[PDB]
């Protein structure tokens, strides 16, 4: 549930299609998102869960 | 080889073309000075005879090569006659393009909009709508006119424009050109000279470079105008946002001149007005032409031929004959030139006389050149000469010299600031618009912009480059740029950029030849033999040589420059910088006039339905708009006890995203200026949310 | 019958919603089968013979052509395709 919350936060932040990000393609899409539009991702509060 | 019969054919063609061009020019002049239908066909078939030479051009496309013509003049004439134009297209496609162009012109010329409450009388564009957009100070009337003209004319003109761009791209590609934009840019292309070359693509970047030196000054002007509008329409413009598009003095925003009455730096002291003194001197509308000709010859220009004085349409007789007298310098040729311009007693006509006589002086200076080379260097020089002539003839010292503007008057600098701002509202308010429009057209022809993102890119560039925001969202069914005269009627728009620069360069160099001391805008040209010789060392060149050489012969530069314009407007720049201590110079590209009352919607189909979830297309958007209209109807009926006919056209939607998230707002049925406040929309959604949800198979979280 | 208690009243706004639903169904059928995009509206759905039983006749026309009537077979096919959505928009199920 924590991972799902993180995915939802990113999706709502950058308005990507709902089914594009998943459990395993999260880090690369996160990197792509900060590279594309910096200084707007910084407003997001990301929590870590392992 | 060959050169021998090439020349011989050029000579024979010139001999057989000059006379019929002369006859056609006489026929057109007689049509224009006296509107009679009986001779219209008499000249129409005459034009057909000139079209005969078109088929003669077919005789120079097969056996005449290109690389073997080493000489310059014969090559220039040959390539000026070699082009096939639109003839390479098939007959069916050619007639399709012709009927498309005619349909677009007719739609623009005879379009009508009218009131939502009295639909019995409608308004055209040229009278009525233009007066509303120029004179009215009402927010609602201006918004209605802007949005209504957009809706009707753009929605009619979109698909014709799509077919037009497809066909024109095909025709240009089949004519050894990359695209149609390349065909348009080919006017400036110069090659085969080894040192003065100018590529078609290079022009693009040059234009961009020039705009980089304009963005500061314009920005300040923009900010100033914003402040002066905040008093006219309070609570409508954000101090840190862009200007609304319908408040800019006219329908499209090409010029900000009509804002002058609202944005006078010092309204207590008026500027120069001399028509009262001109009337007091009681001068007929004949002596001003003689005085202007004397001023023209004082700088060393050749005397004007007697034929212009003997036969011309100078002043309207005032009899039962009613013919249009729009200003025009007719150059029928062979020493026969005329002026067609109705003369009144104003400053405007007095300066238009100088403009037209500069035009004809340019045109007659190079009469010795061949007929095919009897044109200006490019599209920008011909109007630039007239512009510099009128600018030089409008100085207050000139009025003092010519006997007007009585000496008992001190030239205070506040009136100079007023004049500078009035000039800036015209010259500087149009460069971003021209640049953005030509950029949009170039990228549309190039294929960079897909057919489903024309309006998106249009309004993005509008908000980013010009700092102007639309008052209502416009989807892909609109064709706003096609509502311009120059876009629907297939005309080029880049000239108004380059000319606007060229003239100023000239206005420096010539006025430098007169050894000016003070500011540039106060300098004069009259009685400058060196300046006249320098100008004539370009006037007689014509099209025989590349325009770079002609430009260098005057300013010593190989391209267009922006510095003289900034030196022209430096005093106004200093004043504006002084006057904007508190204002936020710049604009933000996120504020919208409708963004306060919008509601955002986010939809998650995959979470709610998982498998067997439907796709989201424009039909689902239609259903959502219908549902919101139903909710608003029910709320207004069951609470406020009023019956209002909301539709799916009253729900305006913006910012659609692949996440399925968008903003929307609601307006009154037949009134675009009336927006339902967000609280009422929230109440209606609260009332009907269960039905809105179950129409789409989603439940309050998706 | 379907809702029993807490059943809503039927006014002209419900007729507007029904016309919008039928227009949506016709749009979807024409887009997804005949490969044409036609802009049907609620003004193209003509309704007659409204009764207190809530029974009425309707037909459909082309968007800007009153002389063009979609034949009953195409309307039947479109209703068959979109009947589930038409039903669940109104809280009724294939028998009410
Ligand atoms: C997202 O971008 C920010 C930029 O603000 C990244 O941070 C900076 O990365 C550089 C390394 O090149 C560091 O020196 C800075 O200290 C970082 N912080 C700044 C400039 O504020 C940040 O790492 C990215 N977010 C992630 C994925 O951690
Ligand atoms: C426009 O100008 C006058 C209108 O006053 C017209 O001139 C006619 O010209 C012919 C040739 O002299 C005369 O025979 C007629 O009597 C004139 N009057 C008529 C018939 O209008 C004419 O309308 C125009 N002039 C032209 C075409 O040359
Ligand atoms: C190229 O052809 C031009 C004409 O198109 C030639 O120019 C003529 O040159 C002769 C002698 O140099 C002069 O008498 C003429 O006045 C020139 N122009 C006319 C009216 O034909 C020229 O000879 C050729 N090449 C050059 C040197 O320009
Ligand atoms: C302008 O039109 C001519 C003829 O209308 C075109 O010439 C054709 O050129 C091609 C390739 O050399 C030949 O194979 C054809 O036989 C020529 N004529 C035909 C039948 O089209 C040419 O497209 C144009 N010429 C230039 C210089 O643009
Ligand atoms: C242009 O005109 C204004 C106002 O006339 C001048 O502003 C000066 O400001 C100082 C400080 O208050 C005052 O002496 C006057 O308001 C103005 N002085 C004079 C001599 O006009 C401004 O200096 C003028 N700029 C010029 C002539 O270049
Ligand atoms: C510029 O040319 C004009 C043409 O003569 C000159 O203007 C005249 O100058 C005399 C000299 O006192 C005045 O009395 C006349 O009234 C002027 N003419 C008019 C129509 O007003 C002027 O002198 C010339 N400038 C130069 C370089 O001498
Ligand atoms: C409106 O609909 C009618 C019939 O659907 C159209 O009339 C037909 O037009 C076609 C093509 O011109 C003819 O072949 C038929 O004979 C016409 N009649 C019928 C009954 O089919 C009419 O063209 C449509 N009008 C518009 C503007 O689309
Ligand atoms: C999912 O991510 C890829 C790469 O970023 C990109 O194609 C797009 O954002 C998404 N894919 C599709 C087909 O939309
Ligand atoms: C030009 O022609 C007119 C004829 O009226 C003459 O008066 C004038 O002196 C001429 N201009 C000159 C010689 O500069």
């Amino acid at each position: 549930d924590c991972f799902s919350t993180n995915i939802l936060t990113l999706i709502n932040g950058f308005d990507l299609p709902e089914g594009n990000v998943t459990q395993e393609n999260f880090v690369d899409m996160q990197q792509r998102c900060n590279a594309s539009d910096p200084a707007a991702y910084a407003q997001l509060v990301f929590q870590t869960c392992d | 080889t060959i050169e021998e019969q090439a020349k011989t054919f050029l000579d024979k063609f010139n001999h057989e073309a000059e006379d019929l061009f002369y006859q056609s020019s006489l026929a057109s002049w007689n049509y224009n000075t006296n509107i009679t239908e009986e001779n219209v066909q008499n000249m129409n078939n005459a034009g057909d005879k000139w079209s005969a030479f078109l088929k003669e051009q077919s005789t120079l496309a097969q056996m005449y090569p290109l690389q073997e013509i080493q000489n310059l003049t014969v090559k220039l004439q040959l390539q000026a006659l070699q082009q096939n134009g639109s003839s390479v297209l098939s007959e069916d496609k050619s007639k399709r393009l012709n009927t498309i162009l005619n349909t677009m012109s007719t739609i623009y010329s005879t379009g009508k909009v009218c009131n939502p409450d009295n639909p019995q009388e409608c308004l055209l564009l040229e009278p009525g709508l233009n007066e509303i957009m120029a004179n009215s100070l009402d927010y609602n009337e201006r918004l209605w006119a802007w949005e209504s003209w957009r809706s009707e004319v753009g929605k009619q003109l979109r698909p014709l424009y799509e077919e037009y761009v497809v066909l024109k791209n095909e025709m240009a590609r089949a004519n050894h050109y990359e695209d149609y934009g390349d065909y348009w840019r080919g006017d400036y292309e110069v090659n085969g000279v080894d040192g003065y070359d100018y590529s078609r693509g290079q022009l693009i970047e040059d234009v961009e470079h020039t705009f980089e030196e304009i963005k500061p000054l314009y920005e300040h002007l923009h900010a100033y105008v914003r402040a002066k509008l905040m008093n006219a329409y309070p609570s409508y413009i954000s101090p840190i946002g862009c200007l609304p598009a319908h408040l800019l003095g006219d329908m499209w925003g090409r010029f900000w001149t009509n804002l002058y009455s609202l944005t006078v730096p010092f309204g207590q002291k008026p500027n120069i007005d001399v028509t009262d003194a001109m009337v007091d001197q009681a001068w007929d509308a004949q002596r001003i032409f003689k005085e202007a000709e004397k001023f023209f010859v004082s700088v060393g220009l050749p005397n004007m031929t007697q034929g212009f004085w003997e036969n011309s349409m100078l002043t309207d007789p005032g009899n039962v004959q009613k013919a249009v007298c729009h200003p025009t310098a007719w150059d029928l040729g062979k020493g026969d030139f005329r002026i067609l311009m109705c003369t009144k007693v104003t400053m405007d006509d007095f300066l238009t006389a100088h403009h037209e006589m500069g035009h004809i002086q340019y045109d007659m200076a190079y009469a010795a050149q061949p007929f095919l080379l009897r044109n200006g260097a490019n599209e920008g020089f011909h109007e630039a000469v007239g512009e510099i002539m009128s600018l030089s003839a409008a100085t207050p010292k000139h009025l003092k010299s010519i006997g007007l503007l009585s000496p008992d008057f001190q030239e205070d600098n506040e009136t100079e600031i007023n004049f500078l701002l009035k000039q800036a509202l015209t010259i500087v308010g149009t460069l971003p618009f021209t640049y953005m429009l030509e950029k949009w057209r170039w990228m549309v022809f190039k294929g960079e912009i897909p057919k489903d993102q024309w309006m998106k890119k249009w309004w993005e560039m509008k908000r980013e480059i010009v700092g102007v925001v639309e008052p209502v969202p416009h989807d892909e069914t609109y064709c706003d740029p096609a509502s311009l005269f120059h876009v629907s009627n297939d005309y080029s728009f880049i000239r108004y950029y380059t000319r606007t620069l060229y003239q100023f360069q000239f206005q420096e160099a010539l006025c430098q030849a007169a050894k000016h001391e003070g500011p540039l805008h106060k300098c004069d040209i009259s009685n400058s033999t060196e300046a006249g010789q320098k100008l004539f060392n370009m006037l007689r060149l014509g099209k025989s040589e590349p325009w770079t050489l002609a430009l260098e012969n005057v300013v010593g530069a190989k391209n267009m420059n922006v510095r003289p314009l900034l030196n022209y407007f430096e005093p106004l720049f200093t004043w504006l910088k002084d006057q904007n201590k508190n204002s936020f110079v710049g604009w933000s590209t996120d504020w919208s006039p409708y963004a306060d009352q919008s509601i955002k919607v986010r939809i998650s189909l995959k979470s709610a339905l998982g498998d067997k979830a439907y796709e989201w297309n424009d039909n689902e958007m239609y259903l959502f708009r219908s549902s919101v209209a139903y909710a608003m109807r029910q709320y207004f009926l069951k609470v406020k006890n009023q019956m209002i006919l909301f539709g799916e056209e009253d729900v305006r939607v913006a910012n659609l995203k692949p996440r399925i998230s968008f903003n929307f707002f609601v307006t009154a049925p037949k009134n675009v200026s009336d927006i339902i406040p967000r609280t009422e929309v929230e109440k209606a959604i609260r009332m009907s949310r269960s039905r809105i949800n179950d129409a789409f198979r989603l439940n309050d979280n998706s």
